[PDB]
């Protein structure tokens, strides 16, 4: 019955991003968002069960940025190996034709947390309905990230998720078909 | 394309039958590396990597900080568990299975039993096969708990055999939210 | 003998409508898990706005 | 291929009323509600395609009630014409019998932007679930206005769209029926 | 003489259809009552959240 | 012989039931398009709040 | 034709506990939440209807809040007499098997109002999908309390409303379950 | 469980045949019990228990308060009013009627009639019964208007009757919302 | 019913051709009348009516307004171009099309054909009649593009024909969201 609780706090530099989370065996509890200034919890479920003070957190990210000009001062501008990120895409329950699923794209193993991930249908970009979780850490430090694409399955339509990363010299192109 | 900085902490908290024993890992990990490992168990202020050794040095250089960190073994470890037991160390979802053929190779016959075990957590799930209600070994090939990230789990065990409309092929799951092993059988 | 007619009378109309409200039904679910997505957030595309002055 | 991008930011005196929008070939990217100070997007697939800083919206309609007030005194208190809204009534779609539709009251051709437009279900004010969209400009610079109720037809049922504006000496009253 | 087959058959999908439907309906239209409730207040429990210092 | 009751007995149900369903689900339809309205602003009718004082 | 609206605007001590709330004919116009600072309407329709600015009604807790601890010092530290909660479960509609209906657990005659209710299906908590109205009114200055849970009816199923005030020496556990 | 205090204010607002006569009655109301009772057919600033005595005369000392509260007759209650009437005096919702059997004693046959009327507004039922077209008395036993909370009232008028397949067993309800009594019939 | 006063500007941007060629026109319109026009192509502060013309030359008495207005014409043209271009420009939505018979007149037998394009973006939709495979011409009369305002257009071109069970009324339809045309057919 061992469980831990981690608060993750990355910011990048250059890049002009940064998050916050709390992770409970891997898994999310909340993020807070720094454009919306908002408490987003994973599942809201949660929201109704305890509560956060965001504008705390951006005070975190804040001094975070600090430390990472001050890191980088004492670090000789030292870059970062960009891990190329092992992407696997599966689905959140068997795929069921004709019943709505929702599309995992499991970018992970990567650095730094930046990417460029877009979900392609018959090779277009599908910009309508499509989510990402915040950067999710992990044991070696390296991060997760998952994105989430309500669809309804046809065999008709075959789904990609492209991962730029800086790590890859040429795009990922991950693939899905229906197939049960 | 040009060169990056990562500063990400890591406040890990570790605690062993419930709050029992409380540990409180303080990592500060930058580019995928260590600068100071603040640990309760330890109790001192260290530092792993010879980057993070001054760091280790100022922070421990004040009796306020140490106390912080000290006092948040309790503090942030302790009373955070019971805020967020009720929804997380407590949270029993119903682990759903669900049993079908596959083909190991394309354009063959199915060969292949997948127990999938999906939507689950935590993640302690248990997979054994039956046959005729006699159980079944050497098919214990998994691909591991895969997050779906929503707060749940995704495993799937394969088994191999050849069906023969025979046999019962009854898998088995054993899950803290249900209280008497969940079954499924399928034949063809 | 009317019992053929009638049979596909009652058969053609609740499979015609049925397919349809399947699908309005599937659809509708997948919008409960658009409306259950995390709200993606605000990218770095930023339309800029011109600043009027006064008129003296 | 040519396109043209418009940014109305209209106020009215005596009113209190101002608005802002982008507009591109007649049609509203977005608008900034001075009510929720938010980027209300026309669709909010926009808003997970681009951004904007609603604050910065209402910096200019301050600045444009200044000029009005500026010009009004310099104008001798002239007043406006108020041209006549033409009304047209349709809807998104072909009707059809049960199956929800959004009847669409066409405002069109009108000065000065501010109007009373109510929808009479049985000639009785529906006031649920009744949307408006923000007065929408024209080449001639006589503002447009759509009203949105979505509706499950029926022939029971004879809808209306009253459109009180000084112009008109009487109200105006527009009639749908299902018919198709 | 194929009438009982062709009837079953049509009878046979129709009800497991709409078995199915009823209760993706039903739990929808329990969804909507409760997308429609009122959005219960922020309970006292408070995470905390540690504050981390700069590096000197 | 028993066909024609055994029939009838699926399609009298059949039809109820997707009677109301169709009616809720277009209905349901008709929630999503109000969902997706554009949310119709403040209106310039203001309730007004009462200002208690002190006990000195 | 008579009718009364009414202001309620209680705080409690030692309870950091204060609402807001307009009265009409016992039911509720619409509430300030503190936390949120939004003025909450009972019916969204309200919205569409009237408007209300949040942050007075901040003010006057917070006034509120200062009479009761100038009464507190007043009144020699008086306590209050716990009215025990007579509860009171029932239905918004005749419950209809697998229609979806709200319980509604009839939390009446109590005070101070502050009340701890939970709702067991089967024994264990739920804290999922279920709402509670602000804390109304009466005319013997007793409040009232709703609580919503939109439930799939079951003879599967039972539900409960434990309901701990501290007029109660033992927890209230009030029963439901389907028979129509 | 230690000891409370609670100050809850009750701005009454008392208007009879829409605005022709307005009562302001201003109810500060403090641990169940009043504490001043400011009205506006008195005017002049009172208090009911003896504890709030000295309340009332520091407001009633400054002038400016008493403007106040006589201004708000008009300002707050007949203002209100009109900004309120469209949704709520003018709220006539459809009263849902059903009518269903029931038993008075567990397992016995059913031996009662319940006329529900659930989901109207405002509060002025009416419910009377009808036997094969004539009116039935003795029957009026109600449960009252049970307020649902979500602007809605709820009733459940009881009349005791056995079934027997030979009456039709009619309820009727007369509510503002519709000009023609609701009917409602129910046949074994 | 009093004496108003409107200040709507019109920030337009005409650019040709993507981004070859850009026109910033700058309006400034009050009471349905324009105050000053401040175009790219001409570059120079102008104005149209009588009473703009103070407006102007305060603007351009300031060498930094000229400055600002005319980096307007790729600062806030172009760039807002490329921001907007992807869900704007190349918004391509399929152009949902029914064609259903109509009576010109009440009481009459259905005379009219009309091809109901309704949904799509942008606005460059073509409409061609047949008969039997054969294009049919003098049916042209189009209601034009009704603007739905929900980034969505919509029209109803009408050809007058007598159904007969004879032909196949086939409409057809052409725009950049879809590569072939898109047909339909309507018979009696």
């Amino acid at each position: 019955e061992e469980h831990v609780i981690i608060q993750a706090e990355f910011y990048l530099n250059p890049d002009q991003s940064g998050e916050f989370m709390f992770d409970f065996d891997g898994d999310e509890i909340f993020h807070v968002d720094m454009a919306k200034k908002e408490t987003v919890w994973r599942l809201e479920e949660f929201g109704r069960f305890a509560s956060f003070e965001a504008q705390g957190a951006l005070a975190n990210i804040a001094v975070d940025k600090a430390n990472l000009e001050i890191m980088t001062k004492r670090s000789n501008y030292t870059p970062i190996t960009n891990v190329p990120p092992e992407v696997t895409v599966l689905t959140n329950s068997p795929v069921e034709l004709r019943e709505p699923n929702v599309l995992i794209c499991f970018i992970d193993k990567f650095t730094p947390p930046v990417v460029n991930v877009t979900w392609l249908r018959n090779g277009k970009p599908v910009t309508t309905g499509v989510s990402e979780t915040v950067f999710l850490p992990r044991e070696d430090h390296l991060f997760r990230k998952f994105h989430y694409l309500p669809f309804l399955p046809s065999t008709e339509d075959v789904y990609d998720c492209r991962v730029e990363h800086w790590g890859l010299d040429e795009p990922l192109l991950k693939h899905w078909e229906f197939d049960a | 394309t040009r060169p990056r900085f990562l500063w990400q902490p890591k406040r890990e908290c570790h605690f062993f039958n419930g709050t029992e024993r409380v540990r409180f890992l303080d990592r500060y990990f930058y580019n995928q590396e260590e600068s100071v490992r603040f640990d309760s168990d330890v109790g001192e202020f260290r530092a792993v990597t010879e980057l993070g050794r001054p760091d280790a040095e100022y922070w421990n250089s004040q009796k306020d900080i140490l106390e912080q960190a000290r006092a948040a073994v309790d503090t942030y470890c302790r009373h955070n568990y019971g805020v967020v037991e009720s929804f997380t160390v407590q949270r029993r979802v119903q682990p759903k299975v669900t049993v079908y053929p596959s083909k190991t190779q394309p354009l063959q016959h199915h060969n292949l039993l997948v127990c999938s075990v999906s939507g689950f957590y935590p993640g302690s799930i248990e997979v054994r096969w039956f046959l005729n209600g006699q159980e079944e070994k050497a098919g214990m090939v998994s691909t591991g708990l895969i997050q779906n990230g929503d707060w749940t789990f995704q495993t799937l065990v394969m088994l191999e055999t050849v069906p023969r409309s025979g046999e019962v092929y009854t898998c088995q799951v054993e899950h803290p939210s249900v209280t008497s092993p969940l079954t499924v059988e399928w034949r063809a | 003998l009317a019992g053929q007619a009638t049979t596909a009378y009652f058969l053609y109309q609740q499979q015609g409508r049925l397919d349809k409200l399947t699908v309005t039904s599937q659809n509708l679910q997948l919008e409960n898990l658009r409306m259950k997505l995390p709200k993606p957030p605000k990218p770095v595309s930023k339309m800029r706005m011109a600043t009027p002055l006064l008129m003296q």
